RNA sequence: GGGGGUAGAAUUCCAGGUGUAGCGGUGAAAUGCGUAGAGAUCUGGAGGAAUACCGGUGGCGAAGGCGGCCCCCUGGACGAAGACUGACGCUCAGGUGCGAAAGCGUGGGGAGCAAACAGGAUUACCCUGGUAGUCCACGCCGUAAACGAUGUCGACUUGGAGGUUGUGCCCUUGAGGCGUGGCUUCCGGAGCUAACGCGUUAAGUCGACCGCCUGGGGAGUACGGCCGCAAGGUUAAAACUCAAAUGAAU
């Protein structure tokens, strides 16, 4: 799942769009049911890809 | 809505003797009301000339038991009017009195300033937060612009105080009265007071910081002290001469 | 924080052994290691309040080591005085 | 002495010149006892949203073990030089090798 | 005076007025109209039947041009959000697309005094 | 916690396009903006302040407090196994330091908001503009319902539901079983309490040290000292006056 025995890299957008809405925000862990340190980690990855245009900040075009 | 008016017959005794209405005296009591004011006007003055902005009061006023006819009405507003002309009509100074509501009770004697001699005495009942400020002085927290526009031209003096229940609905503020009649000569004369209620605002503006910076954007240090103001103290610590000192410089100079 | 081979150099110079890390000369001169160290960082973050801090306890827990070790034993204390540039 | 991971992209209409930067990089980091532990190149990548007017880029990934100051050296070149758009370096807890998952995806 | 077969249905469904405005792919406007500018005043202005009304007479103004089809977007959270694509398929028009566009700040700048009512 | 970079949404302004007559506001209007083309919709730029979603009843800090992402410098807490020093401890009057917001001094900056002020209305509250200020660097000020209205340290005394963060052992698809630590939320037993309630994170049973209280008003006021650029802070009475003032529950 969302909590990979290890950490969660921030290079896999295959894994990463499960936990995104049709309009890219976060998904709270309420609806996933994820642990909560798994979810910090979550999104911090989440903000480095957008940092680096490989996700999108909302839905311009 | 609902005024609250005076009822306590033991508190207006004093305001009566220390008016003390003679006969020969011009009294326009503004907004006689009920005529809780004017009923203990039982020392009578064999005329009166009143004003009332309501017709139906005018009206239902005319005839009382024993009015009748010894005044005249006017049904315009008295902030609107010229005072001065019913000055020369009778040829002496009016002596005046009034219950306003506090909130309208401010513009009239500035309105009431500039007819001057037209003016005798004054004697207002207002609230004590504005009264002390009247009266005040330098270097207090009461002092303000009020105070130093209101002494320019008048005396201020507190007549009476009205403890907060003796009014019907009585407020969660006290009253008082207080005695203020123009002076007969300016100590500190000044060409243009439009200039002097300039810089008395911008002064006051900034009332919390140094004069360097509160009034620097007319002034400069030397040009201040030239005329032995300290250019470092505040706003509040200015003496009403020395305000006019800068109020004269202003218009002296460019 | 120190270096682990600065850490391991106090202890052998100071110490008895190197497994003796526990002595009053070798704990005096971990804290001056620190203490040194930190005004260089303080000469230029000044306004830095939430660690000058923990300088100050390492300042108090030195003080306090060094007057047990006054009263219990003269001669080490003066030689560990003299060694390291303590009270002048 | 810290390890370090370095992604940069690099304009579309000079993807052809990349050799030359990542030669120059990899003397730069080499020359100072730094070690390279892994390089990748993922070619042309369709940007997520448009950069300053553009679309796709160029994207280099490098692991690198080396000390403060190639890392800084790095940065400044980056800042000073026009080719490249975007940059980010990161500190890690310790060397990979393993490929992304992003190339064998690929 | 030119035939289009695209175009974009822009209203502005604020809490005291709504605003329709029809565009091209470029964003050149066409037509427009406004609930107040349709004899209608007051909280009358703000009324449903005023944005009606302003899209049927917006609709009648851009037909000179020959719409047949149009997307909507919607900026505003003020009644008549609905209405007005409603009265617009009903003058000949197909719905191919509806979004929503208003704006959203990241903790912008600081909002005014709310109403203390 | 201190320093330095950088990103994306939004508000305002500027310059361009398409376009024609209202916009804004209110219970209704007016001041106001507009034919020198507004308002609306698309393209480019400038500048300042703040970081949606995650977000939690969650976490960190002595308290005040701390929220986009990346790097550099740095303080504390916790856990495992082993080694070392050998009472090196607890509390603390005077003293020293830190301390929201508002406010001040010297110099910058200024997008949004907005005391004072300038206008327009209705019978308070409302609407349109808008200065100080809010922001930055360096000094001052030293106060809050600064609150858990609950001083710091140590030991002992039945239980039940949750959250967050480490670790040992077995077989092992392990969110599989048996344990062992730290912090935190809600119920409730004996006991205590005027009651309300507290209840192993005590307001229970005890020990060490410190601070403070003595009917209500006058009064946290006056006079004096110390501190401050100022506003003011701190220490702190009496004459006189009343027979009550007060807390919890019915």
């Amino acid at each position: 799942t969302a909590e990979g025995v290890q950490e969660i890299d921030y290079k896999d957008i295959a894994t990463l769009k499960n936990y995104i809405t049709e309009s890219g925000k976060i998904v709270p862990s309420r609806i996933t049911g994820t642990r909560a340190k798994y979810q910090r980690q979550l999104a911090r990855a989440i903000k480095r890809a957008r940092y680096l245009s490989l996700l999108p900040y909302t839905d311009r075009h | 809505f609902g005024q609250n008016f005076l009822n306590d017959q033991f508190v207006i005794d004093s305001i009566v003797s220390a008016i003390n209405p003679q006969k020969g005296q011009a009294m326009v009591e503004i907004g006689p009301g009920l005529a809780a004011l004017t009923e203990p006007v039982g020392e009578r003055l064999d005329q009166l000339t009143v004003i009332e902005l309501d017709r139906d009061l005018a009206a239902r006023l005319q005839t009382h038991p024993f009015l009748g006819p010894k005044l005249t009405i006017y049904q315009q507003d008295a902030m609107t009017f010229n005072f001065g002309e019913l000055a020369e009509k009778m040829g002496q100074p009016l002596r005046v009195f009034g219950n306003l509501p506090y909130n309208i009770s401010t513009p009239l004697m500035f309105h009431l300033f500039s007819y001057t001699d037209a003016i005798a005495d004054m004697h207002f009942m207002l609230q004590k937060e504005v009264v002390n400020r009247l009266v005040a002085g330098p270097n207090s927290k009461a002092y303000g612009r009020l105070s130093v526009m209101a002494q320019y031209y008048c005396n201020v003096i507190p007549v009476l105080e009205v403890p907060p229940s003796a009014f019907t609905p009585p407020p969660k503020v006290d009253s008082a009265v207080v005695r203020l009649v123009p002076h007969a000569t300016m100590p500190h004369p000044v060409k243009d007071v439009r200039v002097l209620s300039r810089i008395t605002t911008e002064a006051f503006n900034q009332r919390r910081k140094t004069i360097r910076n509160s009034l620097g954007n007319l002034f400069s240090v030397e040009v201040l002290t030239g005329m032995g103001i300290d250019p470092a103290m505040r706003a509040e610590n200015i003496s009403v001469a020395q305000y006019c000192q800068m109020a004269n410089y202003l218009a002296e100079n460019a | 924080s120190l270096s682990t081979e600065a850490t391991a150099k106090i202890v052998s110079e100071f110490g008895r052994d190197a497994n003796d890390t526990g002595s009053t000369e070798v704990q005096v001169a971990l804290l001056t290691a620190q203490i040194n160290h930190l005004q260089g960082h303080f000469a230029e973050h000044k306004k830095d309040h939430h660690s000058r801090r923990g300088l100050l306890r390492m300042v108090s827990q030195r003080r306090k080591l060094l007057d047990y070790l006054k009263r219990k034993d003269v001669a080490r204390y003066t030689q560990l005085i003299e060694r390291l540039g303590l009270r002048r | 002495m810290r390890h370090y991971e370095i992604v940069f992209m690099v304009h579309p209409d000079q993807s052809e010149q990349v050799p030359g930067m990542i030669e120059r990089y990899t003397a730069a980091i080499t020359g100072a006892e730094g070690k390279i532990h892994r390089l990748e190149d993922w070619g042309r990548r369709q940007l997520a949203y448009p950069i300053n007017k553009l679309h796709k880029a160029h994207y280099v990934l490098m692991n690198v073990e080396a000390p403060q100051e190639v890392i800084d050296e790095l940065e400044t070149t980056f800042r000073f030089n026009d080719a490249v758009i975007r940059s980010m370096v990161m500190r890690t807890k310790h060397a990979v090798t393993e490929a992304s998952p992003m190339v064998k995806a690929k | 005076r030119k035939q289009v077969s695209d175009g974009v249905a822009h209203i502005h469904a604020s809490f005291n007025n709504t605003i329709v405005t029809i565009t091209d792919r470029q964003g050149n406007a066409l037509g427009w109209a406004t609930a107040g500018g349709s004899g209608f005043r007051g909280s009358r202005k703000s009324t449903p039947f005023a944005a009606q009304v302003a899209a049927e007479r917006c609709a009648d103004a851009v037909k000179e041009y020959g719409i047949k089809n149009l997307e909507v977007m919607v900026k505003g959270p003020g009644p008549g959000r609905e209405s007005t694509i409603r009265a617009l398929n009903a003058a000949g028009f197909r719905i191919t697309n509806i979004t929503d566009v208003t704006p959203i700040p990241h903790n912008g700048c600081r909002p005014p005094k709310k109403r203390r009512v």
